[PDB]
């Protein structure tokens, strides 16, 4: 989350840590990247691996 | 020239399931929340229950193949009792001011708890463990 | 061969001698005292009802030794209950050396008991010397060396006794510029032992290495004559040194007036082991002190404020100012080398408190000195590494300064001279002052501009929503 | 008869060893070679 | 130089002597007993 603070990148780890918060556009990048995250734990949980085998 | 130093007192010693090694426990004198798990050779530092253990860590023993000392040169080694050569397989940065230091001579093992302040200088790749008692 | 006729007897089950236990037990005073005394627990478990005074009073000595406050009591006890039975020729010599030994029990316990027996003691025999050095000794600690005549009639009586001349010159070292004495008069003392009684007796020499030192540390440098005069006084203080180690070298004291020469000639690594050897050695406060002056001039100074620490925690109590003065500045040192702020708030807060124990000028102008350091420290931080707590902290902190300031320069003798601390003063509101405000009208400019960007974002993403 | 029973357990320059002695011959040896021998 | 005030004073001073208790010499120390217990037959 780009817009809570203490939901963000830790700021030690990026050099940029100051003009990230407040961003909009790269925001939605992470939003698309975490719904592509949820559809594929869909896609596994729901499908594939519906007794939740994770090792393969 | 040394990265760490301190003064223990052996808590508990176990033998356990090996002959030649001891696993000991310490705490420093001037300092708690400092403890020290060590694995050493029994044959040739034997330790026995509270006993106090001068502790030196060093990155160099100074003042690649090795080979047998040559009694003419003079290092940091010849002011202790036991000394191991050993690497650090692992620096925890954990709480606020716990940080663990895993240390691995050779197969014995060695774990140092205690405060950033004072073991901020112990990241290194290699470090000699230098006893004195 | 006493193991081997032990082992003997043991394998014929015949009465071992507990003559050979108290051999034993005299050899290994000098190399162990735990397995004498445990030789000496087995030859009285063999006596039996036949242990004798000098067992019991060995015994008592070895837990007082051994801290054993508690058992070596009980031995004395034990020791003076057999003294009924001591025959009276040796009667009268071993009940002064029981009652000399309850005394010095007492001393460590309570001091009143110790001066009672010791009193008692001088008048059965005003001949022996410890009982009245002791007591002397507690008079002077309680009285805080006003009894100097008494010091000087002991030496008059017992001019060749090494432990009477020891003593004075030790109260003379303590009390010497409080009774106006020469400088040069214990000096004079001690060459006097050294020639004439004993020119291998270590507390002599090492007296006279401190005296020599502290010449030579006081004397004034000009030009090459006079540091070559100060190096050779230096010079007789580590022969006095040599000397004595040459005598023993296993004095930590003479390595620690060699470690101080060398750290008047900043041979700072040479110092830094034979410190580090005495502490492991001894510890007392003074060695933690030399070990975090060592450090501060090594400039580790984060082993500094460890090693003064505990030197504060250990022995000081947190009391003395001196600790807290020296742990701030380390803690200055640390904050301006590494540029690390919070070591700056952590040397003012013992800067604080230092002077709340206190309240001399001299801490009132450490305080000002490092809120302006502060100040400084803050301004020159750029907007993304402050916060407007700091600026307003700062702010605050140098407001107060400049009325400190102003303060110290309206005394009589303060620290540094009045004009001094006014021109600092001005400078610093002149200039200093308004670069603060600056920096606070900046640092808002970016809260706001934060704050800005935060809000518009939200109200972009719900209508994208 | 008070000197001759008298006993003291540790010597007047033993004192600083008590239970546990350390040795500073090598202080003692760089002392002589860069303190009386320095140039 | 205005800067901050410290005085360093290296303590090395001397303890005042600690007169301990005195042992007392066994009977076998002395050379005369020794010389009994030993002739002993």
């Amino acid at each position: 989350d780009l817009m809570d603070e203490k939901n963000s990148i830790k700021p030690d780890v990026i050099e940029y840590a100051a003009d990230i918060l407040g961003d909009v556009e790269l925001q939605k990048e992470l939003n698309s990247e975490y719904e592509q995250l949820v559809s594929d734990r869909k896609f596994l949980r729901e499908i594939v691996f519906v007794n939740g085998d994770h090792n393969w | 020239s040394a990265l760490f130093d301190d003064i223990f007192t052996v808590q508990t010693v176990d033998n356990g399931r090996y002959n030649k090694v001891s696993r000991i426990i310490g705490i420093s004198t001037t300092n708690s929340a400092i403890k020290l798990t060590l694995d050493i050779n029994n044959e040739m530092f034997p330790v026995s229950q509270d006993d106090s253990l001068t502790v030196t860590l060093a990155n160099s023993l100074s003042l690649k193949s090795w080979r047998p000392p040559k009694p003419t040169d003079k290092s940091l080694a010849d002011d202790y009792d036991y000394v191991m050569f050993g690497t650090v397989y692992k620096f925890e940065e954990g709480d606020e001011d716990k940080i663990k230091v895993y240390v691995s001579f050779g197969g014995l093992l060695m774990c140092l708890e205690g405060g950033y302040k004072s073991l901020a200088s112990l990241k290194q790749d290699n470090l000699y463990i230098l006893i004195r008692r | 061969f006493l193991e081997k006729y032990v082992a003997v007897c043991q394998e014929e089950n015949y009465p071992i001698l507990p003559e050979a236990y108290l051999v034993l037990s005299r050899v290994y005073e000098n190399k162990d005292l735990n397995v004498a005394l445990d030789y000496l627990m087995k030859a009285n478990d063999i006596l039996g009802d036949k242990a004798n005074v000098y067992v019991l009073n060995n015994l008592g000595i070895y837990h007082f030794f051994r801290n054993n406050v508690s058992q070596s009591s009980d031995f004395f006890a034990q020791s003076l209950e057999a003294l009924n039975n001591v025959s009276p020729q040796n009667k009268e010599a071993l009940s002064i050396t029981l009652h000399y030994n309850k005394a010095r029990v007492e001393e460590v316990s309570n001091q009143s008991e110790a001066e009672k027996l010791y009193s008692k003691l001088m008048e059965k025999c005003p001949g022996y010397t410890s009982n009245k050095i002791r007591y002397i000794y507690l008079l002077a600690l309680k009285s805080n060396g006003n009894n100097y005549a008494d010091v000087q009639q002991l030496l008059d009586d017992f001019p060749s006794d090494l432990e009477v001349r020891s003593f004075y010159g030790w109260f003379l070292k303590r009390y010497g510029r409080k009774n106006g004495l020469k400088q040069d008069l214990e000096s004079q003392h001690h060459k006097d032992t050294l020639i004439n009684y004993d020119k291998h007796d270590c507390y002599a020499l090492l007296s006279l290495g401190n005296i020599y030192a502290t010449i030579a540390r006081e004397m004034k440098v000009t030009d090459q004559k006079q540091n070559e005069i100060k190096r050779q006084q230096y010079l007789r203080a580590a022969q006095f040194y040599h000397k004595v180690l040459s005598i023993d070298p296993k004095n930590i004291y003479a390595a620690q007036g060699i470690a101080i020469i060398f750290s008047d000639k900043e041979r700072t690594g040479l110092a830094l082991e034979i410190f580090k050897k005495v502490r492991d050695t001894v510890q007392d406060l003074g060695t933690f002190i030399n070990l975090g002056h060592c450090f501060m001039e090594a400039k580790q100074f984060g082993k500094a404020i460890e090693s003064y620490t505990i030197a504060l925690e250990k022995f000081s109590n947190g009391m003395d100012s001196k600790l807290l003065v020296l742990i701030g500045r380390a803690w200055y040192h640390r904050g301006f080398y590494e540029k690390s702020m919070d070591a700056y708030k952590k040397a003012l807060e013992v800067s604080e408190q230092a002077y709340q124990l206190s309240k001399l000028p001299a801490l009132r102008f450490n305080i000002v000195f490092i809120q302006f350091q502060i100040a400084d420290f803050v301004k020159s931080l750029p907007n993304t590494q402050r916060d407007l707590t700091t600026l307003e902290n700062a702010l605050s902190g140098l407001n107060d300064a400049i009325k400190s300031l102003l303060k110290l320069a309206e005394l009589e003798q303060p620290p540094y001279p009045s004009e001094d601390l006014k021109a600092r003063a001005t400078m610093g509101s002149n200039t200093l002052r308004n670069q603060l405000e600056r920096a606070i009208q900046d640092q808002q400019d970016y809260e706001m501009s934060i704050q800005e960007k935060l809000r518009t974002a939200r109200r972009k993403q719900q209508l994208d929503e | 008869e008070i000197a001759s029973n008298e006993r003291v357990l540790i010597d007047h320059n033993k004192v600083l060893r008590g239970l546990k002695p350390k040795d500073f011959s090598s202080v003692a040896k760089d002392c002589e070679l860069r303190i009386l021998k320095e140039k | 130089r205005q800067d901050y005030i410290a005085k360093v004073r290296y303590q090395n001073d001397l303890p005042a002597p600690p007169c301990p208790p005195k042992l007392l010499k066994y009977e076998i120390e002395k050379e005369a007993p020794q010389k009994e217990f030993l002739k002993d037959s």
